[PDB]
C-alpha cells in the first residue's frame, strides 16, 4: 500500500517528467521489446522497428494512462476502472509482462532524471507501478 | 534438463499408464477454466463460457489431444528436447504468438492432472521429477523465441 | 476477488479434507520441499527427513491457519493480520515462494481428493489460495 | 551465456568504465531499501530503518564493493560462468542459505544503477545485453542449489 511519502515522491518525479512523459513512454516499449522479446507476442499487428509510429503512438498511451494514475493517486481502481477491464477481458496479457514493463519504465526514468531517482524515490516508483499493475489485473478472473 | 536415471524411470514409467487423449483434454480443459484469460488463443473454438462449456468442447478435446501427443513424443527425447521442439517453437512465436508463459501454467496444470488421476502413486519424489519436466518442455518450446 | 461460487466451492472442498488437514499441509511441505528446493533456505533450522515431526508440526500450523481463513471467508485480512505481521516483519519470505507453497497445496489436494477436485473447484481453490497469498505478503513494504 | 559479438563487446566497453566501489556500494543499498525484507540477511550490518541509514552504512557498502567485485571477475567468465560462480553457488545455498530470487532482484537494481548512472550511453541495446549477463549470473549463481 502507497503511504503518504511514496505519494509524494511519485507526485513529484512524474511532475519532472512533465512533457517528456509520452517520449519516455515509447522509450520504456522499446527497451522492453529488446530486453524482453516474449513481451513481443501481444504486438503482432504493429511495426517494432526503432522509432515507428506505433510504439509512439502506444508510448504516449501508456505515458497519459500513468499520469492519470498519478493524478488519481489515492482512488486508482476507480480511475483506471475502464483500462482495468480492458486488460482483463479483451487483451488478456499475462500478469508476469507486467513487471517487465514496470522495470523498463524504471531504467527509463534513472536514466533521464538522475537527480531526482534516489533511493527513496526509486523504491516509492517501484510500489507505484507494482499498484498500478496489481489494479490493471485485479479482474482477470 | 538434469535428469537422474531413477527420475527418468519413474517418469516413464508413470506415463505408461496414461491415457494420453484423455488427460490431453482434461489438461487443456482446466487450463481454459482455471486460467481464463488463456482462452484468448481459442475464440474459433465456439462456446467456452461455463466449465462444462470448455471440458465438453469437441474442439478443446481435439485439440488437448494433439498438444500431448507431441508432449508424448517428447518423453522420448528427454536428451534433446530442443530439437525435438524446434519446429513447435519456432511455430509458436512466428506464427501463432504465444507468449511462453503459457506453457509453465499448462505444466503445472498438467501436474495437478497427473495428481488427480494417479492419487497416491504421484508421490512427492515422483511429482518433482515431472516438475523438471514441464519446466524442460517448457523451456524447449520457447527457445526459438526471438 | 472470491465470488459466491467461489466461497461455496472452497467451504466444500475444505471441509471434506477435515481431520486429515494437518497430514496434508505437511505433505503439502514435502511436496515442495522436493520439487522447488529453494524453498529449503527458509528452513536451515529444520529436520526435512521425510517423516521428519518438526515437519510434521509445521504443516498442522499451516492447515490450521487455512482452516481458520475458510471459516473466516468474508473477513481474511482481518482473520490472518498477525501471521499477515509475521511474514512481513519476520520471516521476510520472498513473496515468489508463496506460489510455490500454493501449488504443491494444489497437488496435495488432487491427490486426495478425486471426487471433488473439478474443474470448477480447481478454479476456486487456486483463487483462494492467490489471495491467502496476496494477505500475507500485503504489508512487505 | 548467448551472448553475441555486439553483445560481448557492449558490456565490456561499459563496465570498462564503471566504480565497482561505487556502483556496489549503490547496488546493495537499493536493494535493502527496494525490497525491505531482503534485510533480513544484514541484521548485523547496524541500523537500516531509513534510505539514509542503509546507503551511509558502511558494512552496506563494503559488502557491495565485494558483491560487485566478485561479479566483475566474472564478466571475464561469461563463457563459463557456471564453473567461475560454482563455489559460490554452494557457499549461497549451503552456509548462507539465500534464496535465489534475491540474485535476480539485485539484478534488476543492478541494471537501474548503471542507467542512472551512465544516462545517454545506457541505450536499449545495451540495457538488453545487460539483462542477459544478469540473469547469466544469477542462474549460474542458483547452479549448485540442492
Ligand atoms: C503500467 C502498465 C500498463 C498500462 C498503464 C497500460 C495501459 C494501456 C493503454 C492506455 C492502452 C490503450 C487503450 C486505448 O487505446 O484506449 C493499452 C493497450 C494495450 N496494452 Fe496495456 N498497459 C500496461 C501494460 C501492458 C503490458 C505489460 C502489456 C503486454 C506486454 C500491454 C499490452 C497492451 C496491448 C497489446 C494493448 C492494445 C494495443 C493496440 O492494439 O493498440 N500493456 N494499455
Ligand atoms: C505442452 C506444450 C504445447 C505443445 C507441445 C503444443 C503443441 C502444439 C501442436 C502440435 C500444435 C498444432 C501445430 C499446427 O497446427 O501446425 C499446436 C497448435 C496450437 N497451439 Fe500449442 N502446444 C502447447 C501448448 C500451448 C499453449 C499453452 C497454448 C495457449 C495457451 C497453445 C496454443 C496453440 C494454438 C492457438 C494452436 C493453433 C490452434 C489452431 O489450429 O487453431 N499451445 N500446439
Ligand atoms: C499458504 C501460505 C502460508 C501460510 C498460510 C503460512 C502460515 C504460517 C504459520 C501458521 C506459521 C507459524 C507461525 C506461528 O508459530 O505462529 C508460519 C511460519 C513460518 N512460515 Fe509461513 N505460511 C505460508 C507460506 C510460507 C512460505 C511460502 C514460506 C517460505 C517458503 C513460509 C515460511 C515460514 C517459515 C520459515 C516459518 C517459521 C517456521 C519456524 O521457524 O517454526 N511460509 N507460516
Ligand atoms: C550478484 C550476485 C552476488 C554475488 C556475485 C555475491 C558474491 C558474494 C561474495 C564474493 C561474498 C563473500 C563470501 C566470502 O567471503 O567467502 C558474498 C557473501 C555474502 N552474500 Fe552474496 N553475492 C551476490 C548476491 C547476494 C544477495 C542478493 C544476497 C542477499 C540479499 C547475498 C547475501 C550474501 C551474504 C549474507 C554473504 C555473507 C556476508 C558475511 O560475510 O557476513 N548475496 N557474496
Amino acid at each position: 500500500v502507497l503511504s503518504p511519502a511514496d505519494k509524494t515522491n511519485v507526485k513529484a518525479a512524474w511532475g519532472k517528467v512533465g512533457a517528456h512523459a509520452g517520449e519516455y513512454g515509447a522509450e520504456a516499449l522499446e527497451r522492453m521489446f529488446l530486453s524482453f522479446p516474449t513481451t513481443k507476442t501481444y504486438f503482432p499487428h504493429f511495426d517494432l522497428s526503432h522509432g515507428s509510429a506505433q510504439v509512439k503512438g502506444h508510448g504516449k498511451k501508456v505515458a497519459d494512462a500513468l499520469t492519470n494514475a498519478v493524478a488519481h493517486v489515492d482512488d486508482m481502481p476507480n480511475a483506471l476502472s475502464a483500462l482495468s477491464d480492458l486488460h482483463a477481458h479483451k487483451l488478456r496479457v499475462d500478469p508476469v509482462n507486467f513487471k517487465l514493463l514496470s522495470h523498463c519504465l524504471l531504467v527509463t526514468l534513472a536514466a533521464h532524471l538522475p537527480a531526482e531517482f534516489t533511493p527513496a524515490v526509486h523504491a516509492s516508483l517501484d510500489k507505484f507501478l507494482a499498484s498500478v499493475s496489481t489494479v490493471l489485473t485485479s479482474k482477470y478472473r | 534438463m538434469h535428469l537422474t536415471p531413477e527420475e527418468k524411470s519413474a517418469v516413464t514409467a508413470l506415463w505408461g499408464k496414461v491415457n494420453v487423449d484423455e488427460v490431453g483434454g482434461e489438461a487443456l480443459g482446466r487450463l481454459l477454466v482455471v486460467y481464463a484469460w488463456t482462452q484468448r488463443f481459442f475464440e474459433s473454438f465456439g462456446d467456452l463460457s461455463t466449465p462444462d462449456a470448455v471440458m465438453g468442447n469437441p474442439k478443446v478435446k481435439a485439440h488437448g489431444k494433439k498438444v500431448l501427443g507431441a508432449f508424448s513424443d517428447g518423453l522420448a527425447h528427454l536428451d534433446n528436447l530442443k530439437g525435438t521442439f524446434a519446429t513447435l517453437s519456432e511455430l509458436h512465436c512466428d506464427k501463432l504468438h504465444v507468449d511462453p508463459e503459457n506453457f509453465r501454467l499448462l505444466g503445472n496444470v498438467l501436474v495437478c492432472v497427473l495428481a488427480h488421476h494417479f492419487g497416491k502413486e504421484f508421490t512427492p519424489p515422483v511429482q518433482a521429477a515431472y516438475q523438471k519436466v514441464v519446466a524442460g518442455v517448457a523451456n524447449a518450446l520457447a527457445h526459438k523465441y526471438h
